[PDB]
């Protein structure tokens, strides 16, 4: 599982 | 540039994201999506799969995405990205 963060 | 990289500049406003999500792949930071309607898309200079090596001289490779979120959340002005294209 891999976290996708918005920048 | 190093590792076959490229330099792109993009303007960032205070407290408004550029419109790009990032994920860690091994020790790297990768652009996972270009948000429709955001500055990153309109710029046409950031693309999904791009690896972020540097931002404003700060080494992004080797950083957890949460630390990258923190860095950009308070950045503004002309951002200089060092990128490896997909």
């Amino acid at each position: 599982r891999v976290p996708d963060l918005l920048v | 540039g190093p590792l076959g990289s490229k330099i792109v500049r993009i303007e960032k406003a205070r407290d408004i994201p550029l419109g790009a999500t990032v994920r860690n792949e091994m020790d790297s930071v990768i652009i996972s999506r270009i948000v429709k309607g955001g500055a990153a898309e309109k710029s046409g200079l950031l693309h999904e799969g791009d690896e972020v090596l540097e931002i404003n001289g700060i080494e992004i490779r080797g950083k957890d995405v949460n630390e990258v979120f923190d860095l950009l959340s308070d950045m503004h002005g002309t951002l200089t990205f060092v990128l490896i294209p997909s």
